[PDB]
RNA sequence: GACGACCCAUUCGAACGUCUGCCCUAUCAACUUUCGAUGGUAGUCGCCGUGCCUACCAUGGUGACCACGGGUGACGGGGAAUCAGGGUUCGAUUCCGGAGAGGGAGCCUGAGAAACGGCUACCACAUCCAAGGAAGGCAGCAGGCGCGCAAAUUACCCACUCCCGACCCGGGGAGGUAGUGACGAAAAAUAACAAUACAGGACUCUUUCGAGGCCCUGUAAUUGGAAUGAGUCCACUUUAAAUCCUUUAACGAGGAUCCAUUGGAGGGCAAGUCUGGUCGCAGCAGCCGCGGUAAUUCCAGCUCCAAUAGCGUAUAUUAAAGUUGCUGCAGUUAAAAAGCUCGUAGUUGGAUCUUGGAGGGUGCGCCGUC
């Protein structure tokens, strides 16, 4: 029970807990403010940038495909980031020097699937929603 | 500007057994949605929790006495609850139908003046039903005991009297302009 | 803040016992400076238009007041937010009504009509008793009235029948075991009762064990006890209820029994 | 269809020269009623006449055939004209008065501020 | 390690012969639709003890 | 019928003083004073207490019960969210207390201000000019730029609620009022009832065939009568005046509508042992995994499911998580008992001192029970 049991010993128990909390990764991340300091997105949920170039990335085994992302300079901190472009032929819709709204995978910062070193996805261009673009609700305005 | 939610969804989402149960409730009870059921599963859980707390308290305990009797009296005014119940030991052993049974909709069936939990809801939502001086359009209502008798069609909706119907009255003048003259 | 006296009251930060609603606006009246502390008072506006229903607007309350319609303790008061309080009289003449501001058993200034006499006099609790300037002595009552030359028996916490036209104490009651009492603050605010005991603390804080005409016992701080006469013999009107205090169950038992049948 | 005007919760209020009460208007089955019809109709129950029975509030209830409001009837037409909200007297053919609408006037005054005392000067400028 | 191509981008979407929309019915408003569900599912819905059956079956 | 004054108390306060409770950090362990650090003593100062300041005179005060130093997606609290219980996290933000009005510093007035819708200097910014001069501070209300993931009218009124003034009367972007407004929360429409017509099942009768029969649901066939606001609109209400709501004459439901959506249907996971197309391609896929020619995962339809005027997606954080474990963890081998012992703080500590009868609450028909 690895832990005193004296009526007094609040301070030891209280503090021993403070000492071990660290190992928790979610906890440490939060106390070290990692999201502000290391992370490309601010510690925000979405982030907008300009498209530098279009990449065809080489999906990891045992899968085999050309992935199709763009490389993006985030306006907020000039950070360089590669982001996936989802659905069929949607690259089509984003051109070099584009602008785009990027969002996390939903993986906690950890890349997704077979898609290697890509941690973000495009959501908007034409300020304009790949979904609405892919469907043809709305266009590549211009 | 204070506000609160009135319903709670179930922890979990796909438990055939629960889904069927809810569907039977919607059907018997001319309900509209799962929320319609969820709202009541929620109403009930709070009542039961209110009950359970009380039941853990000492009897005669000014707090247990004063609020227990009140919860009971409230639960009885609406007919939801009955006397032997009408103590806390019995609310603990209670269920959703008991509430669901007191809404308008099912009553307007329950005395002929609808012949369907169906008919009932469209009747209510369409202004042909007063609870004695007052139209009530809320198929969702909760008919209090000594209020059971005052439910009836309204003073003007046609049944309830009053001309015919913006569509019946159309039909009267539908046999009037052509078949009468030119 | 921080350079001067507040002039507004955010409603909601007003005292509960005025029972102003939650919606309506942002600000409550906020008592003028006067004879009663701001928490412990009842701005006329609340009396005229919040309890008595004579007024609707605040615009109306003012229109009433400028007539001169209303006197507090005998001497027309013309301020909307005048701070009236416990043992105050309030007399609306062309309407013939005399009211004494004294507590509910809730702890709410009660609407309590009194006779066309009585309205003459009020009972004040002595707060301090003083040798003023030139060697004269004075007493100071709760309601902030200073009377010189009082009679030498009168000591702090005693109460004192003031005339009212004239000022003038026209006797007194000592604070002694067995006196009738009115509770003017705290959990027990409004309960009336005999005494029993004063527990005394040096440094600070004296408690008064009170027993009611029902052998119900309770304590408050000496600060909260006001003497109003001799057991079974109040020196003023008491409101209906004789400051009794009944359990929420007893309260329910009275409410349903007196009506939906019992006349 | 007959109506019926019913005056609930009465107060004789001398210190504002008027009897003040709720107005409960049954209209069984249509809706409604005019403010003018209401004041006419009340005028004849309190032995007072129209021009002393202001009437206000009002909201027909739920579903039809009733409307609850509020009324006042004044003991001196003088007493009304003086205890009176002004907007109330304006509403019926006895009170009306000047508008603006307000920022033109504030602008005038702020123009006047520039000018030393005199200010009447600023009046001729507005 | 990327080099490669995209020539083929969007090859199936662009090769998938479009289909009409056809049409037909409206399905029903709120509670009424719940009612049809409950009768088709449960009243309907009698079931057999056929060792079961299905919702989106062909033959 | 139109305010001053002295002094005292009062009221609203103010300014200080008591304790007890605060985040992370030791890759911060000794700190604080010759420009007072702690104390004496006296004065000057202040509304006043006080190293506030100053002289002289002492050499103090604090720390492993975390001081000192540093950091900070720290204004503090009432509160909020997450519900076994324990807990876990947030709190700028409708109240309270504190702080500031471009940055810094100073000051006048006055009872109250170290005020910025006062002033004054510098410092940073910006503006007018006939170039000598001169005038300014939206972390007030609107609005605008920049910023970004992200946030409304350059609208009406002092009638309500209150405030101020010489004031019943004036004035209030306080505040109300409308406009924008799927933060989010409540109510819950887009169709109900027969009939034929049929499709059917427990019931009964019959040896069976077969027939009757109640409860009815669909499903058409159209019927058939039976309906209501969503819109629209005399009138009226609302209110300062309006709007909307809550009110209603005249209109407004046969479906091709007065036309409901958004995700899913291989497993977890609710729902295609589909049809066309492709053939580890495009795509799908949080995870496991699908697709390399009969693809129930794709791409489309068809059909079906689920939540439904809402639903998907991303993200902080919480629940789940007894994966931070007080309650309530594990450590022989899985991630984990220091090579061993001494040992201060800290924690932890044997036995033993004093031995029915009645009053009041709610059940059951004067009796009693608990």
């Amino acid at each position: 029970m690895g832990k005193c049991r004296g009526l007094r010993t609040a301070r030891k128990l209280r503090s021993h807990r403070r000492d071990q909390k660290w190992h928790d990764k979610q906890y440490k991340k939060a106390h070290l403010g990692t999201a502000l300091k290391a992370n490309p997105f601010g510690g925000a949920s979405h982030a907008k940038g300009i498209v530098l170039e279009k990449v065809g990335v080489e999906a990891k085994q045992p899968n085999s495909a050309i992935r199709k992302c763009v490389r993006v300079q985030l306006i907020k901190n000039g950070k360089k980031i590669t982001a996936f472009v989802p659905n069929d032929g949607c690259l089509n819709f984003i051109e070099e020097n584009d602008e785009v709204l990027v969002a996390g995978f939903g993986r906690k910062g950890h890349a997704v699937g077979d898609i290697p070193g890509v941690r973000f996805k495009v959501v908007k261009v034409a300020n304009v929603s790949l979904l609405a673009l892919y469907k043809g609700k709305k266009e590549r305005p211009r | 500007w204070v506000c609160r939610k009135t319903y709670v969804t179930p922890r979990r989402p796909f438990e055939k057994s629960r889904l069927d149960q809810e569907l039977k409730l919607i059907g018997e009870y001319g309900l509209r949605n799962k929320r319609e059921v969820w709202r009541v599963k929620f109403t009930l859980a709070k009542i039961r929790k209110a009950a359970r707390e009380l039941l853990t308290l000492d009897e005669k305990d000014p707090r247990r006495l004063f609020e227990g009797n009140a919860l009971l009296r409230r639960l009885v005014r609406i007919g939801v609850l009955d006397e032997g119940k009408m103590k806390l030991d019995y609310i603990l052993g209670l269920k959703i139908e008991d509430f669901l049974e007191r809404r308008l909709q099912t009553q307007v069936f329950k005395l002929g003046l609808a012949k369907s939990i169906h008919h009932a809801r469209v009747l209510i939502r369409q202004r042909h039903i007063r609870v004695r001086k007052q139209v009530v359009n809320i198929p969702s209502f909760i008919v209090r005991l000594d209020s059971q008798k005052h439910i009836d069609f309204s003073l003007r909706s046609p049944y309830g009297g009053g001309r015919p119907g913006r569509v019946k009255r159309k039909n009267a003048k539908k046999g009037q302009g052509g078949a009468g003259a030119g | 803040m921080a350079r001067g006296p507040k002039k507004h009251l955010k409603r909601v930060a007003a005292p509960k016992h005025w029972m102003l609603d939650k919606l309506t606006s942002v600000f409550a009246p906020r008592p003028s400076t006067g004879p009663h502390k701001l928490r412990e008072c009842l701005p006329l506006i609340i009396f005229l238009r919040n309890k008595l229903k004579y007024a609707l607007t605040g615009d109306e309350v003012k229109k009433i007041c400028m007539q001169r319609f209303i006197k507090i303790d005998g001497k027309v008061r013309a301020d909307i937010t005048y701070p009236a309080g416990f043992m105050d009289v309030i007399s609306i003449d062309k309407t013939g009504e005399n009211f004494r501001l004294i507590y509910d058993t809730k702890g709410r200034f009660a609407v309590h009509r009194i006779t066309p006499e009585e309205a003459k006099y009020k009972l004040c609790k002595v707060r301090k008793i003083f040798v003023g300037t030139k060697g004269i002595p004075h007493l100071v009552t709760h309601d902030a009235r200073t009377i010189r030359y009082p009679d030498p028996l009168i000591k702090m916490n005693d109460t004192i029948q003031i005339d009212l036209e004239t000022g003038k104490i026209t006797d007194f009651i000592k604070f002694d075991t067995g006196n009738l009492c009115m509770v003017t603050g705290g959990a027990n605010l409004g309960r009336i009762g005999v005494i029993t005991n004063r527990e005394r603390h040096p440094g600070s804080f004296d408690v008064v064990h009170v027993k009611d005409a029902n052998g119900n016992s309770f304590a408050t701080r000496l600060s909260n006890i006001f003497v109003i006469g001799k057991g079974n013999k109040p020196w003023i009107s008491l409101p209906r209820g004789k400051g009794i205090r009944l359990t929420i169950a007893e309260e329910r038992d009275k409410r349903l029994a007196a009506k939906q049948s019992s006349g | 269809d007959t109506v019926t005007i019913r005056t609930r919760k009465f107060m004789t209020n001398r210190l504002l020269q008027r009897k003040q009460m709720v107005i409960d208007v049954l209209h069984p089955g249509k809706a409604t009623v005019p403010k003018t019809e209401i004041q006419e109709k009340l005028a004849k129950m309190y032995k007072t006449t129209p021009d002393v029975i202001f009437v206000f509030g009002f909201r027909t209830h739920f579903g039809g055939g009733k409307t609850t409001g509020f009324g006042m009837i004044y003991d001196s037409l003088d007493y009304a004209k003086k205890n009176e909200p002004k907007h109330r007297l304006a509403r019926h053919g006895l009170y009306e008065k000047k508008k603006t609408s307000r920022k033109q006037r504030k602008e005038r005054k702020n123009r006047m501020k520039k000018v030393r005392g005199t200010a009447k000067a600023n009046v001729g400028a507005g | 390690k990327v080099h490669g191509s995209l020539a083929r981008v969007g090859k199936v979407r662009g090769q998938t012969l479009k289909v009409a929309k056809q049409e037909k019915k409206k399905k029903r408003t709120g509670r009424a639709k719940r009612r049809m569900q409950y009768n088709r599912r449960f009243v309907n819905v009698v079931p057999t003890f056929g060792k079961k059956k299905g919702p989106n079956a062909n033959s």
